[PDB]
């Protein structure tokens, strides 16, 4: 009848609680390095075989847009390329007036200057000297100032920094791993919307590979679901909110910079090295990226589907292209082998949708002076890739947005958007909860301590 | 089986199962800082229950049972409904009002039969 | 009462209050870089006296009595003088002189019976 | 006589010399980052030890005698040729296939007298 | 006044040339030169 308190150590109980997750890199230098601006190196081995557990009899709650895996990773990141801007070339002597001309002028097309031939004087060696170099600027980053004079777009507003040319900019997969006494919880349900009860939980010493790879308007190699497109919106009732979609299977993009272009040096100090562009070997072709036609107009036929299932059944669902915004918001950029496209995603999204081989090609065009997202005045300059630029990717989502009018009017407008690459990360670590175990409990048992 | 499997087992089935848990708590970039303060906040959380643990005088073990009765108005269940029935979450919930005075019995205790051990040591 | 009340207390008087003191002792800017240090230096400074009072067998003990004797020319007090009558803080800097030697004889005279016992286990 | 003085001694001479090891396992510019990775580095591998020691209920003991038998398939050898004939290092060599299964078994074995102890304190 | 034990009986094996003891102070000192030289001037302006 009588009891005693008898205390258990390594009881199964846990509190959500947030704290410094760190890395395991499964992709350490294989032999072959070439440093990024990312783990490589400095991010611990990860296991060969990792752990899961399957949490039986359990259902834990998950609230997607309350987690703090996501605001965390989201400065991981931001301070790994501050980190890597810091010890390399700052290009402040390039604020001078450029003598820019056309490459082509009547050369080929309607005279267009997609490039721009710029000459402009600079201190080489001496500093009481400075000879008369020249660079191959683009229409993007020279901003006319009234064989006219230009200037850099950036240098009245932002500070350039010009990229270590021996640092990788190929995204490596990253695990993100608890410490000892914290573990991540994953929901293992196949139809997960990040908000509510998960009655199938895991238990994982830490997640899955995250390609940190940054784009707007398309989540592009990122992770498939498992069954069917899934939407997931914070509040799917306000227009300032975003939409994140998640495609079943990928869609294929492929495109190039198809111009050979050949990297020059331009000494803009002692033991300082300006990479400019040369010269470029061929024809001047255009960048553009390539998706299928009818794989992705039933992709897209898919996404209309479960559009229905929170606007209405019986709805008509028009896509429409970017309103306006930067370059970034308005046009699908990305990061393809060091190089910057904003490609016109127009002919994407250009549908609509009652209720009951052929390829698309995107204009892509390059920029070299990238500004930093969320804001600062500051700026990153990217040297030119020597050769010819090809890879291709897997389209794996969607950040689509709604505009205002859906309180009368029968019809839903999404045009794209991107910008916020919260946004990035939060389309991968959905699923992924950490908690904190406490192993210390009471309980009465009869026991009794000798004496 | 594995670490916290028996999660959502009642608190006897997953009292077999301790040294699971219990052999699982412990295991100058910007990924050398969060990788070392990750170390250092392993080793004071696994140190913070081991000197609790020690004043109760639990050292060892992880199952000790103390001198120190339930008194029935911190939980008057039985120990049927007790042990087979609720898990260890649904119990920590339950009892959480009372841990702080419980865990200041299991010390203020101790310190009692350690000095009428050393008082009998003497005879 | 409270962390080091019994400070001026008599060293029989202060032997009453010991888990007050044994449950405190553990608890990347210019702020962080010392917050950090601090963290380190007291969880290495708290291991330093938990593995001394295990290599004498004391390990989850405030009050251990162990097998060696005094010696008396090391204290050649009365036991009546010592416990009600001086306080801590004197009776160590009286008996400065001898801790590396207690210390040493410690340790010594537990890794003889721990072979004692682990040779009378066999029969 | 000293830290490791007796690692060409057989396996008998070296376990009467325990304490000396035992007793030596604890003890921001570049040179401080670097010394601070040395403390961080030597206390979390000081712990990984003592927990392991700790789940086959060997505390605070450098000789513990467990409840699990050797199996002669681990190695068939005698109990003078293995303690007056090996040293610790080439014992170690030679039973390196099967540590992880000792150490398996030891924890196992600790939690079943464990449980039994917890069952007979009831009667 | 330093500790040092004579291992009797005791035969190991050296390898002066896979040492990692002095490829972690060949770096120590590389590191120690380079921390002494970024809190000073650059002679930049003496391009003349
Ligand atoms: C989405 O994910 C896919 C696959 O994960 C990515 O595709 C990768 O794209 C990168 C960038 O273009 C590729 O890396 C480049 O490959 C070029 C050609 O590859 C040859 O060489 C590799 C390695 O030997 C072979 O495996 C391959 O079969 C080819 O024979 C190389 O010429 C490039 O080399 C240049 O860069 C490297 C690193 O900077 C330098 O060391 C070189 O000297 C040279 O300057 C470069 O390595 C990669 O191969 C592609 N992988 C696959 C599987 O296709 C997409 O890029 C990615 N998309 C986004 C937006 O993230
Ligand atoms: C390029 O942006 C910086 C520029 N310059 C700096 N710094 C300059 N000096 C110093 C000390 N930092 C930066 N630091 C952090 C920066 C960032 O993380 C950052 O904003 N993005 C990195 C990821 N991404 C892209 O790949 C990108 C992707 C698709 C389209 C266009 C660009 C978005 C923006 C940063
Ligand atoms: C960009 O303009 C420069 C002039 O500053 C061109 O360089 C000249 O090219 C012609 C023809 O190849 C040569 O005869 C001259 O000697 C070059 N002058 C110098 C100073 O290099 C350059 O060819 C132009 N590049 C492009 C792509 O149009
Ligand atoms: C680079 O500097 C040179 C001078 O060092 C500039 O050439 C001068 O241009 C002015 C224009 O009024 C003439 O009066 C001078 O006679 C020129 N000097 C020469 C040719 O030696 C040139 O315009 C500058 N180029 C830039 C700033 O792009
Ligand atoms: C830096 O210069 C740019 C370009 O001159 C400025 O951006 C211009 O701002 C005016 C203000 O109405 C607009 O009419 C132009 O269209 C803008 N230019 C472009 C290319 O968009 C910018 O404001 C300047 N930075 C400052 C003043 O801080
Ligand atoms: C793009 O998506 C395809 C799937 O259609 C990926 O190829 C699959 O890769 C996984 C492992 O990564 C394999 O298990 C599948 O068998 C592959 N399927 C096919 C049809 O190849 C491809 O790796 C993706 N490319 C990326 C993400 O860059
Ligand atoms: C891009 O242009 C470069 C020239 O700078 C090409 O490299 C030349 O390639 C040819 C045959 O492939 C060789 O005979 C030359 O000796 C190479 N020159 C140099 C400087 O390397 C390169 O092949 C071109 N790339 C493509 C894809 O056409
Ligand atoms: C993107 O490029 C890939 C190759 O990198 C193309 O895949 C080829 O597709 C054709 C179909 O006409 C097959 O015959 C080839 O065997 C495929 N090659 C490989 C290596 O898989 C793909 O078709 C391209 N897609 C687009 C939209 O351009
Ligand atoms: C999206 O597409 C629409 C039409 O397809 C473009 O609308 C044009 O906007 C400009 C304003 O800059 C007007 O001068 C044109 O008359 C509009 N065209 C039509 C047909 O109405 C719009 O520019 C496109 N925007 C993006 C970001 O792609
Ligand atoms: C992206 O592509 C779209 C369509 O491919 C372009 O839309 C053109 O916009 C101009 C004025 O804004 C109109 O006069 C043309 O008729 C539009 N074309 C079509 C086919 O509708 C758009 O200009 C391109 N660039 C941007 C930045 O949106
Ligand atoms: C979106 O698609 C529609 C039709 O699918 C395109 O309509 C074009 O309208 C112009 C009007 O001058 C016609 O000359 C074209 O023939 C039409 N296209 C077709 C395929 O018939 C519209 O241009 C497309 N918009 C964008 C931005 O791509
Ligand atoms: C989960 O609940 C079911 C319900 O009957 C039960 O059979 C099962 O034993 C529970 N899980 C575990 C691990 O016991
Ligand atoms: C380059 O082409 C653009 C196209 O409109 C034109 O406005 C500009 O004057 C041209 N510059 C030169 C130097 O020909
Ligand atoms: C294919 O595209 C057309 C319009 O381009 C659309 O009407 C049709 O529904 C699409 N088919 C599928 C299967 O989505
Ligand atoms: C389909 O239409 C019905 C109208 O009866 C509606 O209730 C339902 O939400 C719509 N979507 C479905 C069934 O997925
Ligand atoms: C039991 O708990 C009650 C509740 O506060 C408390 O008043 C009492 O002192 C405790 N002890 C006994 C023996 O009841
Ligand atoms: C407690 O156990 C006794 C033992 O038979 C049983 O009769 C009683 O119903 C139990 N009480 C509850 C609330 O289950
Ligand atoms: C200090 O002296 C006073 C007076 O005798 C005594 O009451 C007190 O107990 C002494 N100090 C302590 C800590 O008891
Ligand atoms: C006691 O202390 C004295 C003082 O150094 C020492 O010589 C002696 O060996 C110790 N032991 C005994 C039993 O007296
Ligand atoms: C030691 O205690 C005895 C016990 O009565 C006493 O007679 C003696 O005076 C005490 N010695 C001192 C120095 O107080
Ligand atoms: C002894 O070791 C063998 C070797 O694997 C193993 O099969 C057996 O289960 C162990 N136990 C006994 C009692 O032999
Ligand atoms: C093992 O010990 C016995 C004890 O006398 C001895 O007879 C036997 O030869 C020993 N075996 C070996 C291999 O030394
Ligand atoms: C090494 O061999 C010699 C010669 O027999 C012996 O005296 C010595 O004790 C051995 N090593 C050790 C550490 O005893």
């Amino acid at each position: 009848e009588n009891l005693w308190v008898t205390v258990y150590y390594g009881v199964p109980v846990w509190k959500d609680a947030e704290t410094t997750l760190f890395c395991a890199s499964d992709a350490k230098a294989y032999e072959t390095e070439k440093h990024n601006v990312w783990a490589t190196h400095a991010c611990v081995p990860t296991d060969p075989n990792p752990q899961e557990i399957h949490l039986e009899n359990v259902t834990e709650e998950f609230n997607m847009w309350k987690n703090n895996m996501v605001e965390q990773m989201h400065t991981d990141i931001i301070s790994l390329w501050d980190q890597s801007l810091k010890p390399c070339v700052k290009l402040t002597p390039l604020c001078v007036t450029l003598q820019c001309t056309n490459v082509t002028n009547n050369i080929t097309d309607d005279m267009r200057g997609e490039l721009k031939n710029c000459s402009f004087n600079m201190t080489t060696e001496l500093r009481d000297k400075k000879q008369k170099v020249y660079s191959l600027f683009y229409r993007l980053d020279v901003v006319q100032i009234n064989n006219k004079e230009y200037r850099l777009i950036n240098c009245n507003t932002s500070a350039i920094t010009q990229a270590c040319p021996k640092v990788s900019f190929e995204p490596i997969p990253i695990h993100y791993c608890a410490p000892a006494g914290f573990a991540i919880l994953k929901c293992k349900d196949k139809k997960f919307n990040g908000t509510g009860p998960c009655p199938s939980v895991s238990t994982v010493q830490c997640t899955h590979g995250i390609k940190p790879v940054v784009s707007t308007q398309l989540l592009l190699n990122g992770s498939l679901a498992e069954e069917e497109v899934m939407i997931r919106s914070e509040n799917i009732t306000n227009n300032a909110k975003n939409i994140l979609v998640q495609f079943n299977t990928p869609v294929q993009i492929n495109c190039t910079r198809p111009n050979n272009n050949t990297r020059k040096s331009i000494r803009i100090g002692p033991g300082q090295a300006f990479y400019a562009t040369g010269d470029i070997i061929g024809d001047i072709r255009q960048a553009h990226c390539n998706v299928s036609k009818a794989t992705w107009n039933e992709t897209l036929g898919k996404v209309v589907k479960q559009l229905r299932k929170h606007f209405g059944n019986n709805t008509i669902i028009r896509f429409a292209n970017s309103s306006g915004g930067d370059l970034e918001v308005t046009t699908h950029s990305f990061n393809c082998g060091g190089e910057f496209f904003y490609c016109n995603t127009s002919g994407l999204f250009n549908s609509t949708w009652i209720s009951n081989n052929d390829s698309i090609t995107l204009p892509c065009r390059i920029k070299q002076i990238i500004n930093m997202w969320q804001r600062i005045g500051q700026a990153m300059y990217a040297p030119p890739i020597q050769g010819v630029i090809r890879c291709v990717s897997n389209i794996t989502g969607l950040i689509l947005t709604r505009d205002g009018g859906s309180t009368n009017s029968t019809t839903e407008t999404f045009r794209p958007g991107g910008g916020d690459m919260r946004d990035n990360w939060r389309s991968e670590l959905y699923k992924y909860k950490v908690v904190k175990i406490e192993p210390l409990g009471v309980a009465p048992t009869r026991c009794k301590r000798r004496v | 089986l594995g670490f916290l499997g028996a999660a959502g087992s009642t608190m006897g089935a997953a009292s077999m199962t301790l040294t699971v848990q219990a052999r699982n708590l412990l295991s100058l970039t910007v990924w050398g800082i969060k990788q070392l303060q990750a170390r250092v906040l392993a080793v004071e959380r696994y140190l913070r229950d081991q000197q609790l643990l020690g004043i109760w005088g639990c050292s060892g073990k992880l199952i000790c049972c103390t001198n120190v009765p339930w008194n029935s108005s911190w939980s008057n269940r039985n120990l049927s409904e007790i042990w087979d029935n609720m898990t260890w979450l649904q119990w920590d919930k339950e009892i959480s009002n009372y841990t702080q005075i419980i865990y200041g019995l299991l010390e203020e205790s101790q310190n009692q039969q350690e000095k009428n051990e050393q008082d009998l040591l003497a005879l």
